[PDB]
C-alpha cells in the first residue's frame, strides 16, 4: 500500500501517481 | 522530486500536488 | 485558480487527521 | 462537495467526517 | 479521527481544529 | 500536559479537547 | 467564513515555532 | 486581536511573539 | 498584504517536495 | 515571477520546478 | 523561538518565516 | 549546512538567520 510503500520505504514521483485516480 | 520517506499528513499533501485535477484516495495503513 | 488550490491542501491535510486509517476520497468533476 | 461547503464557509471536524471513507 | 503520536507543530494545527471556535491553549512541555 | 500524552503517547479526540477553552 | 479560518490555520502554526516553550493561547470573542 | 492584525496584512515573527504566552 | 504571504508558505512548501536536494531560491524584487 | 504565476492560477508541479536549484 | 530540531519541510517554512522580505536559499543537504 | 547544523542539531533563531538573504 502507498504508506507501507512510501513512509517505511521512500517513494519515486512514478511510484506515488499510482496512487492518483 | 524527494527521495525521502513521507508520512502520514506529509504524504497525503504531497499526493494532493502529485495528483493535481486528477485527485486520489488514501487507504493510511493497509 | 488559486484560493480553492490552496484551500483544498487545508481540507486534504483535515481528512487525514479526521479519518485516519479508514482513508478518503479526494477527487470532484 | 467538500470544496463548495469547505472553502466558502468552515467545516467543523464533524462536517469533515462526512467525506470520510 | 487518527491513533497516532501527535507532536509538535502536528498538535497545535489539530488542536485548532478540534476546538474550533472555543479555541484552546498550548503551553508545550509541562 | 497535552504533549506529554499526545506525543509521547497517543491521544482520543477526547482526550485532546480537554485542552479546549 | 474560510480566509480567517485557514488563515489562523497559518497562525497557529507560526506562534508555534515563535514562543516555542513558552506556550500561547488561541480565541478570541 | 491576532486575526485583524496578522490576516489583513502580515505580521513579522517579532510582532507574532507579542500574542505569547 | 496577507493572501500573498500565506500563498508562499503553500509554494515554498511544496517547491521543498519538488526539487528536494537540488535545492531552491525564494526572493523577488 | 513565481508568487505572480503560482498564486493567482495554480501551477502543477511541472511549473513549480521551473523556480528550481 | 523553538528549541527543536527542524527538518524538511518544517525547515524551509520556519526559514520562510524567519527571513520575511529578505527571503533566503535552501541547499537540502550540502 | 543549514541542515547538518538545524535537523541533525539544533539552531537558534541566529543561527537561521544566516540562511537568509
Ligand atoms: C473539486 C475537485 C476538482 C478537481 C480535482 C479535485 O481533486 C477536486
Ligand atoms: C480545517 C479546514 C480547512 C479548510 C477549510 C475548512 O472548511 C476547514
Ligand atoms: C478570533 C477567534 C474567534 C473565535 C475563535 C478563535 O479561536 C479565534
Ligand atoms: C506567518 C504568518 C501566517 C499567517 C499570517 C501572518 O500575518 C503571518
Ligand atoms: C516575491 C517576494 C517578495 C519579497 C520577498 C520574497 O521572499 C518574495
Ligand atoms: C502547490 C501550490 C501551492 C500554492 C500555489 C500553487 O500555485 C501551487
Ligand atoms: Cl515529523
Ligand atoms: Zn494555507
Ligand atoms: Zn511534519
Amino acid at each position: 500500500g502507498i504508506v507501507e510503500q512510501c513512509c517505511t520505504s521512500i517513494c519515486s514521483l512514478y511510484q506515488l501517481e499510482n496512487y492518483c485516480n | 522530486f524527494v527521495n525521502q520517506h513521507l508520512c502520514g499528513s506529509h504524504l497525503v499533501e504531497a499526493l494532493y500536488l502529485v495528483c493535481g485535477e486528477r485527485g486520489f484516495f488514501y487507504t493510511d495503513k493497509t
